[PDB]
């Protein structure tokens, strides 16, 4: 019998590490995050002159 | 007088003394490991 | 064009061994390679 034409979409997938926003941070693969203290994460600023 | 009706009434007043002697909220912990972005990974890099 | 990392940046766990032989003359001889770096490369720090 005829034949049936089938067009199907193709969409871009996003990859947020291959955006070049990423250059604006730095990307970290982590596990627990519930283990962290809270409001806390110290670092010392050392200033020479 | 709500510290005193508790019970254990001398590990509650001695307990109770870490608002005036804590001041940074790793005080009475100990150090173990060290969790590094990489290798080295910077001096000004978040380490855990 | 421009170039960065494959996957997000993984944890390494360092300071399991903490090898506790550590020796004098070790210690020396690193210390000499170590003072000398601020006068040859003073960013470049091991």
């Amino acid at each position: 019998e005829a034949l049936l034409g089938v067009y199907t979409n193709v969409v871009e997938f996003v990859k947020f590490l291959e955006t070049a926003l990423a250059a604006a941070c730095v990307n970290t693969e982590f596990k627990d995050l519930r283990r962290m203290i809270d409001g806390k994460i110290q670092f010392k600023i050392s200033m020479p002159t | 007088a709500t510290l005193e009706q508790r019970p254990f009434p001398y590990l509650a007043t001695e307990a109770n003394l870490l608002t005036q002697i804590k001041e940074s909220a790793a005080d009475g912990l100990f150090k173990s490991f060290q969790l590094l972005l990489g290798k080295d990974a910077r001096e000004g890099s978040v380490r855990f | 064009a421009m170039s960065g990392p494959a996957a997000y940046a993984s944890y390494v766990v360092r300071g399991a061994n903490l090898v506790t032989a550590v020796s004098y003359g070790r210690a020396m001889r690193n210390f000499e390679q170590f003072m000398a770096r601020i006068v040859d490369h003073p960013n470049a720090l091991p």
